[PDB]
């Protein structure tokens, strides 16, 4: 019995799922091991970039024996072209990682010093292309209708958030319809 | 239940006598049915514990007026109130439902 | 075959598990050798750990890494069966119904776990026991039966197929399905026109139109 | 005795297995530098995951409980601040098992001097002795070296007098006062950067840990400041603010003032509060109060500027903050004020001077929170402990002001009580030293605590003395409310007015054990500290009377 939450993720789940996502890293390190689905890697040369699943280099990260590269979409220069591409275009989201939302509150807490002019910016810039965003999905949730919704490109935290109210009323809705033909 | 080492149904659920004891027979008897899940697997399970994800993978733990030292399995933490241990979530998923541990 | 694949369809599977209103195919070929797979490493994480004291008169991070891993991956099927078990709970009648009926496909050995069938009948039949010593003795004679009266209903309910369910759209692409603009697959709702569907935009809409999507895996959800 | 990188390497090898680990690191007891020290201590242990014990010890004899009662798979044990008088070899026993001794105790301490039985014959230790008093201690290496294991009747005679010889000078070492030499913060941070991290936070553990103790002297501090100063400059957030910026947005060089809160508290109560200007004006007095409104008078500060707190004042005055006391507060005496001192800041938070922080902390532990009823107390002091353990990580400092909130709210009380006593000039001058009791009081709970009588012992030893010829004069003091009588007295040391010539190494330490070996009567040096003790009022008199004579100072 799951109890909570349950139709519905936990925030948390969505994170569990995401670090499943592989990232490249640099190694300070110069057994074996094989674990399971890792695949990676031979002994991982020092100033040798590679490519390795996340939960690993976070792992690593805390022990500080390897430093993580920052995601070429994650910038601000970069975030840019993307509340531009954004606020031009006030029907379709545009183009996400899928992960942006989670992965920007991960690399934050613990890789925040590897990144170049992390400081008082990038998250100045997320936290406000979710913003935009957010009242850009409350302004196209009026156009509800079953059976039908554009959700395009949309984060995997802003389906989780969202999700068990729209997938209700969408059960309170469709419910009479269907059933009054 | 309950949790480790369950290792038997006791002092849980305040109810007790006040509820029915035609539930409390379906309940024990609902807990005997579970038993056998736990001994189909071979996971380990556990399966009533961790709903919620390991991280990462060490927490601190602060010992909240427990005693103590009753920490057998595994190893003897020693359980000693106002003494925090620096010990792997293993053994603090099955500690903290009893209420031993108090800060994840 | 790839252990990587193993789990990539393992995720999946649990994802599609919390995500639909109804149960879905036990997955014995995969879920089994997984089982197999842990009680291995499991073993062998004790051995080299034990091994591991002999060369002490190191790094404890593969032993770390693999450890941590192996919490990871014995939850996330304790997540999967700790769910379909609630689901079991919730449509034990249905699934009755569903065995006393010839077609289609029963329990068997393959809809539900050898495992699972257990609890299923055990439970069932506390339940049944249940009720029987509280509420039934006083027993209404046209109420003996747990069933369709009908009305309402009772339960029957809910192998509800027309559920809204997130649902996000990938598969390998020919060039199947495809009938353009840009891609796969046919929608072709009962009550209206399609839209149809679009393969880099999640959809939602109701859990019976793409359940043949769902066996083909061919929309994530 | 050893390098602290291979005492660190051993503590390694030792260490991590299966199962982890397995070590209790002893943080003891009551003294802000214990947690300065454990804190950049444990920080250390989570960068390489190693498991770990801490435990809050707060009675001497409390160590005893836990020592013999839980200890089975662990083969490396740290301790802290304790060992240094008393030797816990005696004291445990120990009872070697299996050379190559299988569990290593480190002892870390800053008291001196070291036991005898500690340092030369190696079991337990793996002593901390170094660097500080290595020395020679000469002193100490011919107590063993000659005394182990050591016609005819001329030989055995003149071998006598020879062993009466050594241990004539062995006996006035110690017998001794108990200094601590260096803050033990300090030296792990000599171990610490041996290993190489330069870790701000853990920069600010130190400076928090030396700057623990300038309430009671410094020593060496006043020469600690290049080797923290020097430290600052191996690290920098920025070149140039870059207002603030938000994050890093670290520590830096302010004139800070022993004056009392003056961040998180109104001007005239961080005056009219502080410690070493109750002295220097006779703030007790009304007399003398006004003299204080007469600086403000001179500084051109409103009294109703005064009264608001510091956060709000105008910007001019802020600026001016550096040249007004200049200006003025030379003319008073109380020219020495201004320190270079050390400051965190949070950015938009605020920001913290070093010793404000310390004021916080100081004031979690007795507050914010028959021998069942002192258990039961001292373990109220234990949980406690972690509610003070708390406030030192970043994360949260939503409960750090719950301190300060609390630290004003303590003067308020000890400057009040304080003032109680001058009144009625409860000062026995003596004859040998000066010797002062308690009998009634408003809310002994809060003089419960043995750092709240360390800070109004301190505030009063300093009052007392300017100086104020003639003849510093160690102080007494004496609260009871609950446990049946048990009135704790804590020994004093006297304050020098910033010109210090001699240590001058406090002998309460050894005129109590003098008093607990002669008819030791109700004397309990249950606490942890040599200078602090407790009695009850029927034996306290003759205790008194015996602490009069004979004076071993």
């Amino acid at each position: 019995l799951p109890a909570h939450l349950q139709q519905t993720f936990s925030p948390e789940e969505i994170q569990f799922i995401v670090e499943n996502e592989p990232i490249k890293i640099f190694p300070r390190i110069t057994w074996q091991l094989i674990t399971t689905d890792d695949k990676a890697l031979n002994n991982m040369v020092a100033m040798r970039s590679t490519e390795v699943v996340l939960w690993i280099a976070l792992l690593l990260k805390q022990q500080s024996k390897c430093s993580i590269v920052a995601p070429q979409w994650l910038t601000t220069k970069e975030l840019d072209r993307k509340i531009q591409y954004e606020k031009t275009h006030p029907d379709r989201f545009s183009e996400l990682p899928w992960n942006w939302l989670v992965l920007a509150r991960i690399l934050f807490n613990k890789a925040k010093d590897d990144f170049h002019d992390p400081i008082h910016e990038l998250r100045g810039k997320i936290q406000d292309l979710r913003e935009i965003r957010q009242i850009k999905v409350l302004k196209g949730l009026k156009y509800l209708n079953e059976s039908h919704l554009q959700l395009d490109n949309l984060s995997l935290l802003e389906i989780n958030e969202l999700r068990p109210f729209i997938t209700e009323i969408m059960d309170k809705l469709r419910e009479i319809h269907t059933a009054s033909l | 239940n309950g949790l480790d080492l369950m290792s038997s149904i006791t002092f849980s659920q305040q109810d007790t006598n006040n509820l029915s004891h035609q539930e409390q027979e379906y309940l024990k008897e609902y807990c005997d049915l579970i038993t056998d899940l736990k001994s189909g697997d071979l996971v380990d399970i556990d399966l009533s514990g961790s709903l919620v994800p390991p991280s990462d993978a060490f927490i601190d733990v602060r010992v909240l007026k427990d005693a103590g030292e009753i920490q057998t399995e595994y190893g003897v933490f020693n359980l000693i109130k106002d003494s925090q241990f620096f010990v792997q979530q293993s053994d603090v998923e099955r500690l903290i439902q009893q209420g031993y541990l108090q800060l994840i | 075959v790839s252990p990587q694949q193993d789990f990539s369809d393992l995720m999946k599977s649990w994802k599609n598990e919390r995500c639909s209103p109804e149960l879905l195919p036990y997955p014995h070929q995969l879920m089994k050798r997984l089982l197999n797979r842990i009680s291995m490493q499991s073993q062998l994480i004790e051995n080299i750990s034990m091994g591991f004291l002999d060369m002490q008169n190191e790094s404890k991070l593969p032993l770390l890494c693999m450890e941590t891993e192996l919490e990871r991956l014995k939850f996330v099927i304790r997540s999967y069966i700790r769910c379909r078990l609630s689901k079991i709970d919730k449509f034990s009648l249905y699934l009755r119904q569903l065995n006393e009926d010839e077609n289609s496909l029963i329990s068997l050995t393959d809809l539900l776990s050898k495992d699972e069938i257990k609890y299923h009948d055990t439970h069932s039949l506390i339940w049944l026991k249940l009720v029987n010593d509280s509420i039934l003795k006083y027993m209404p004679e046209e109420l003996q039966a747990i069933n369709d009266t009908e009305g309402s209903v009772n339960m029957i309910d809910e192998p509800d197929w027309n559920k809204f369910v997130f649902i996000h759209v990938n598969g390998p692409p020919d060039g199947e399905n495809e009938f353009g603009k840009p891609c796969y697959t046919v929608t072709i709702p009962d009550l209206k026109e399609e839209v149809e569907l679009t393969i880099g935009s999640i959809y939602v809409m109701r859990y019976e139109v793409i359940r043949d999507l769902l066996r083909d895996d061919k929309v994530a959800l | 005795i050893s390098q602290f990188s291979e005492a660190y390497n051993k503590i390694l090898r030792n260490s991590s297995s299966a199962s982890s680990c397995q070590l209790v690191i002893f943080v003891s007891c009551l003294n802000i530098d214990a947690l300065c020290a454990t804190k950049m201590l444990s920080l250390l242990f989570k960068k390489q995951l190693v498991q770990s014990q801490i435990v809050p010890i707060f009675g001497y004899s409390e160590l005893r409980r836990h020592y013999s009662q839980l200890d089975d798979n662990i083969n490396s044990l740290l301790l802290v601040g304790f060992g240094g008088v008393i030797d816990l070899e005696a004291f445990l026993e120990i009872d070697p098992q299996e050379q190559s001794f299988r569990r290593d105790i480190y002892v870390l301490d800053a008291h001196r001097p070291w036991n005898l039985d500690n340092i030369f014959g190696s079991q337990i230790i793996q002593c901390f002795d170094d660097g500080t008093v290595d020395d020679t201690l000469g002193e100490e290496k011919e107590a063993y070296y000659k005394l182990l294991e050591l016609n005819d009747l001329s030989k055995r005679k003149q071998r006598k007098k020879q062993i009466h010889e050594y241990e004539g000078v062995l006996e006035e070492y110690y017998s001794q006062g108990t200094t601590v030499v260096n803050s033990i913060s300090a030296q792990i941070y000599s171990l610490l950067s041996a290993i190489g991290e330069t870790n701000l936070s853990n920069l600010w553990l130190n400076i928090l840990g030396t700057t623990s103790l300038d309430i009671a002297y410094a020593q060496v501090y006043n020469r600690l400041y290049p080797l923290l100063q020097d430290e600052v400059k191996r690290l920098t957030p920025s070149s140039r603010n870059s207002v603030k910026t938000p994050d890093t947005l670290t520590l830096n060089i302010q004139p800070d003032y022993y004056l009392f809160l003056l961040r998180h508290s109104s001007l005239y109560d961080s005056f009219y509060y502080s410690n070493y200007v109750n002295a220097k004006l006779s703030l007790w007095n009304e007399n003398g109060k006004k003299r204080l409104h007469k600086m403000f008078a001179r500084m051109g500060i409103p009294l109703s500027t005064a009264q608001e707190t510091w956060l709000y004042m105008d910007h001019s005055i802020k600026r001016e903050l550096g040249i007004i006391f200049d200006k003025n507060l030379d003319r008073y005496g109380l020219q020495d004020i201004i320190r270079d001192g050390f400051v965190r800041t949070l950015g938009y938070r605020g920001s913290i001077s070093a010793s404000e922080f310390v004021e916080a902390l100081t004031a979690l532990l007795e507050v914010g929170n028959s021998a069942q009823k002192l258990t039961n107390l001292r373990k109220r002091w234990v949980s406690n402990f972690w509610l003070s353990w708390d406030a030192l990580d970043d994360r949260k400092v939503e409960l750090l002001n719950r301190g300060i909130q609390l630290a004003q709210d303590l003067q308020r009380a000890i400057f009040n009580t304080g003032v109680a006593i001058l009144e009625k000039k409860l000062i026995k001058h003596l004859r040998i030293y000066r010797l002062c009791v308690l009998q009634d009081g408003p809310d002994l709970d809060l003089y419960r605590n043995p750092l709240t009588l360390l800070r109004l012992g301190n505030t009063l030893i300093e009052c007392c003395a300017e100086s104020e010829d003639k003849q510093l004069l160690p102080m007494v003091l004496a609260s009871i409310d609950e446990n049946t009588d048990t009135y704790l007295v804590a020994g004093l040391t006297p304050r020098y007015p910033r010109g210090t010539k001699k240590p001058i190494l406090n002998n309460f330490s050894m005129a109590f054990q003098q008093i607990t070996a002669e008819t030791d009567a109700k004397v309990r040096i249950d606490n942890f500290e040599s200078s602090i003790i407790e009695i009850r009022r029927e034996d306290l008199s003759p205790f008194l009377e015996k602490l009069t004579l004979s004076g071993l100072l």
